[PDB]
RNA sequence: CCUUGUUGCUGUGAAGGCUGGCGAAAGCCAGCUGGAGGCGGCAAGCCGUAUUGAUCUGCAAAUCAUUGGCGUAAGCAGGGUA
RNA sequence: GAGGAGGAGAAGGGUUUCUUCUCAUAAGAAGAGUGAGCCGGGUCUAAGCGAGUGUGUAGAAGCAUGAGCGAAGGAGAAACAGGUUGAUAUUCCUGUGCCUGUGCUGUCGUACGGCAACGUGUAUUAGCUUGUCGACACGAACAUCUAGACAAAGCAGAAACACCUUUUCUGUUCAAGGGGAAAAAGACCACUGAGACGGAUCAUCUGGCGACGUGGUUUUAUAUCUGUGACCAGGCCUGAGCCUGGUUUGUUGAGGAUGGUCGUCCAUGAAAAGACAACUAUAUGGCAGCACAGUCCGUACCAACCGUAUCAGGACUCCAAGGUGAAGAGCCUCUAGUGGAUGUUUUACACAUGUAAGGGAAUUCGGCAAAAUGGAUGCGUAACUUCGGGAGAAGUAUUGGUUCAAUUGUGAACUCAUUGUGACAAGGGGAAUCUGACUGUUUAGUAAAAACAUAGCUUCAUGAAGAGAGAUGAAGUGAGUUCUGCCCGGU
RNA sequence: CCUCGUCAUUUAAAUGGUGACGCGCAUGAAUGGAAUGACGAGAUUCCCACUGUCCCUACAUGUAGACUAGCGAACCCAUUU
């Protein structure tokens, strides 16, 4: 809701940035072996814990 | 006032609870809801506050007496043993 | 006393000791201000209502932005209101107490 | 009927939370928010209200002139007129039979 | 089997709390005083009233806490101590008060601020003094007689409340009001209704006891429960009190 | 245990009061006023008697329909604490 | 269908919100978006928790005292209208304000009045002490105010017209701050001097400790005015600007606010921070202008929460129109919001429902299921009873539309093709026996009961207390009425 | 227990109900005994009203079901029946 703590906040902001996928553009270097970013996360599937 | 040939105030609960507890209910419960006389200004004014305390609704005093009545049997015949100590 | 602090506001706690040597200039007016914004949302409040948005360090207050503003830029301000955002910058608006001074000092700048 | 939403705070209804409806100028009907009642000062003998003083909220009080908080007499606001007639009367009554059991 | 409910009614998280009582009832220490009555008031787990008085401790106003005898009065004043005359609601030696008396909240021994007599239209009688040893005997409300030294303080009247019980509690209700402050589990369940588990009286096709209600003194305390050490039951008649002073 | 929230419509008509009549008295009889109660019929709600109804690869690891019980109170509920 | 499938907050979620593009779609990718002295947190204290210290332990636990902590719904200085974005707004912009402090320049101050009830005067710090405010249960009736809703008249625009109609619909606005009545309800002051008697309430009641009367003093709302104009409706033109209105009266009325009364209780219904008055000393103090200051954290959106999900379940609160009717009941409408596995007339057996000749429980363990009765008004009401009840006992009759009388009691006439609480809503009743006195509670998910509880009755132990025999604990029986015989050999 | 005890009443007909009787396998007094009122979604018998419960079944409505487009599983299984 619209109340919340400094520090939830910030547990926001950090899991806000973190949820992005492999730039376009690190595929093409040759030593490069990712597919897809396994850290990636969906709200409707997984719970963060920030309460 | 005065409806009910046998059951006074004690009406109020219908067919419930024993005949023979209303009965000795009712002596209290007509005792307490009674004005009384003042000792300091003769006026019949005074009532009850919670158990022992009794105050009058003109001059403000409060004084100590018994649960359903202002002065008790055994307070009235001891106020006048101390009367003849003083003599 | 010791507790979990999890209601409260500011994060640090711990008082600052002395040091032998100390560091040269201290948080100072070319640390506080990292730079001006100007797009399409920052051009409108120039031209409309005087005023000029900035990023500004996390360690910055109201007070210290007004002081870095007059060092740094030279006009004077009138108010201060300051945003956390999603994205974890901070923004400052900054009203300057003339009008049209704003416009001046975005030019000079290359804000805008 | 135009109907209302809580503007500010909670919803929930307790003694700090009263509300009334008003009428703007631009022809809306919204809740608008309602301070407590004040209760003025009691004599400190007989539970009467004493005249002369005005019913306001502690900080409210204080920011009004001293006028509103006084009567000009022995005991100021504090006790009622009856109460100071009986205390003058008591103190001089009581140091006149003292003057005589001094005198006898 | 576990523990029994008169057990876990014993421990501290069940004792009764204090956080709305007025203050510690009792005498004033000093040798001689003049006090005056300021307020009457109920205490929410108390049926007797509480007079609070007010006495000078060299300059400086202090506050105590009487229970109230009956026919006192907001206002009054009252005379604490040696030399002070016999006039209801004084507080005197008990050497000075005639025999016959009626008294209350009678100290012990010296200064300890009074026990005995507190409980709602109670007194107790003065029933000898002996001019040698100094002693007076005074007969309890339980019909104890018990010795105490003259030079003890005492009430003279009898503690205000008195007929409280004439009025039947006729109603559930009633009875939960009364009970709310005090240590006693009410609703009470009866022993004989309950699994072995939790009571010496459980279990059986029929309810009852199987076993004799009389227990010694000496039994471990998680099954003493009936009648403790009692030297008779039943409803019959017994025996002449022996007497001395 | 501490701090709070939540009673709308109706029936019956106790205690106390005022008039009129009857009586030597004590105190009896009418009409009106008043509004008590873990008191009656219902609403919002809280519950769970029957159909041994529907469902039983369910809408659901306990639900749905009609029918029922209480509803001015040993009633229902949020947060803090043991 | 206003106890909404409407509009908003909390707990919980965390970008799900806005723009563009692509299908990959309850799918992705790239950008953008949350602004405060006056709103809430950071303060105070509840029940309570506790570092350290003392005592103890192999180390612990525990016990005594106690810094600090403990409520986003308890206490708690000061803000409101109107505009603006794709997405924020009592936070931004315009206007008018307020609280707490700081500094300059002017301008005044060092006291009086009334028999009194008390008034006039915007007034400094500091301290004892005494008191007040903060600061408080439930229930009932009665006043007064404000939202709201009606009805007439005026104007402006709409709807409808084979016929009829001045029929019908929508509008008619005024914030915080400043100034301010009459009224009603209570206190009190001066004169006066009252009874087998006057005054007064819906109800209690009230007076020589001073009634009625005649003149005053004070406390508590609201209407009204200002708030410098905004905003709305309509017309004319238009890639813009002008012009015209926003006027009067009556009835009712809270599910919000306030006031003084009355009732109930073996139940009497928080603290503290922070304030104020009197008394004592001490005095360069009041007001007007102008200027300066007020840090840190939260602020988007939810039909997106917990149940493995896009799950008929669960989940704390606020606002609330017209008709019918006792009624935020059911039924019907205005404001605001809403919807998809496709076609086919589709047997039998189902699941939700209707109707039935003659008979009327013959059916079945058993009237299980269904039918019948139903609101209001009147007449008339038994055994038994703790005299309160039984009791809506039972049993019977009436009810629509129209046009009149009469004013709350109701009457009378005329009328209709099955009759009238016409739909919706809405008791079946009696005679007996076993059992528990009554309202209440229980096996969350096969048992709601005769089981548990309960008021009352009886027994037992104690003079120890932060508690003191009308007390504090332990057992048994189960309201009331009427009784409760005999046995101490065994344990 | 014997037991569907005997006598009366209720029915056309009573292993039922109510009223009486009592050497009671094995009733009984706060392990509480006995007689009533008011109140039970408590157990039991009868009467009036009422009816598709039944004699004895018939007709009609909505929704599924049959056939058709799009989408698309599970229990179970030595198997030649
Ligand atoms: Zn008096
Ligand atoms: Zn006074």
């Amino acid at each position: 809701g619209s109340i919340k703590t400094r520090r939830i906040k910030v547990q926001l902001v950090s899991a806000l940035k973190k949820n992005r996928c492999i730039p376009q553009w690190k595929r093409a270097c040759p030593g490069f072996k990712q597919q897809y970013n396994f850290t990636k996360r969906s709200w409707k599937r997984k719970t963060l814990k920030a309460c | 006032s005065r409806k009910t040939k046998k059951v006074g105030i004690t009406g109020k609960y219908g067919s419930r609870y024993g005949s023979s507890l209303k009965r000795r209910a009712m002596i209290c419960m007509n005792a307490q809801s009674k004005r009384y006389c003042c000792s300091f200004c003769g006026k019949t004014t005074v009532k009850r506050e919670v158990i022992g305390i009794w105050s009058c609704r003109f001059c403000g005093k409060k004084v100590s007496g018994g649960a359903y009545v202002p002065i008790t049997n055994q307070q009235v015949e001891y106020k006048q043993v101390i009367n003849r100590m003083k003599m | 006393p010791k507790l979990n602090r999890h209601k409260a506001s500011r994060l640090d706690k711990k008082i600052k000791q002395k040091k032998l040597i100390e560091k040269p200039l201290g948080f100072s007016s070319l640390d506080i201000i990292k730079y001006g914004i100007g797009h399409e949302g920052a051009a409108k409040l120039i031209e409309e209502a005087g005023t000029l948005t900035f990023v500004v360090d996390q360690r910055a207050d109201k007070i210290n932005v007004k002081k870095a503003f007059e060092e740094i830029y030279g006009e004077k301000v009138k108010k201060v209101n300051i945003n956390n955002t999603m994205k974890g910058v901070k923004k400052a608006y900054i009203r300057l107490v003339e009008l049209g001074n704003a416009a001046v000092v975005a030019t000079k700048a290359g804000i805008l | 009927v135009e109907r209302q939403v809580v503007r500010r705070g909670s919803t929930f209804n307790t003694r700090s939370n009263k509300r009334k409806k008003v009428r703007t100028p631009g022809n809306r009907l919204v809740f608008q928010d309602v301070k407590k009642k004040g209760k003025g000062p009691k004599c400190g003998q007989c539970g009467i209200k004493l005249a002369g003083v005005k019913e306001a909220r502690p900080a409210a009080f204080s920011r009004m002139r001293k006028s509103c908080r006084k009567v000009n007499r022995i005991l100021g606001g504090v006790q009622c007129a009856k109460c100071v007639q009986e205390k003058v009367l008591d103190a001089f009554l009581n140091a006149e039979e003292k003057r005589m059991k001094e005198l006898e | 089997g576990k523990v029994i409910r008169t057990l876990r009614l014993q421990k501290e998280h069940w004792k009764r709390k204090h956080h709305k009582s007025k203050g510690i009832v009792g005498f004033p220490t000093l040798k001689n005083c003049e006090a005056t009555v300021e307020k009457i008031v109920h205490e929410s787990g108390r049926p007797a009233p509480l007079a609070i008085i007010n006495y000078k401790k060299e300059e400086k106003n202090t506050k105590g806490l009487l229970v109230a005898i009956e026919g006192i009065y907001e206002g009054q004043k009252i005379q604490i101590g040696e030399n002070a005359s016999l006039e209801l609601g004084n507080v005197c030696p008990i050497k000075e008060i005639p025999e016959g008396s009626l008294v209350s909240m009678v100290e012990k021994k010296p200064k300890d601020g009074g026990k005995y007599v507190k409980s709602p239209g109670c007194y107790a009688t003065i029933v000898y003094h002996n001019k040698l040893t100094n002693q007076t005997t005074i007969k309890l409300p339980s019909g104890e007689r018990v010795r105490v030294t003259g030079e003890s303080r005492a009430l003279l009247g009898i503690i205000a409340g008195g007929g409280k019980d004439d009025k039947p509690l006729l109603k559930a209700v009633n009875a939960y009001y009364k009970y709310k402050t005090k240590g006693k589990p009410w609703p009470r369940v009866r022993g004989v209704a309950m699994n072995p588990v939790d009571h010496p009286h459980g279990g059986g096709n029929h309810q009852h006891v199987g076993h004799p209600t009389t227990v010694s003194r000496n039994a471990p305390v998680n099954g003493r429960v009936g009648l403790v050490a009692a030297r008779r039951t039943g409803r019959k008649k017994g025996s002449r009190k022996i007497t001395v002073n």
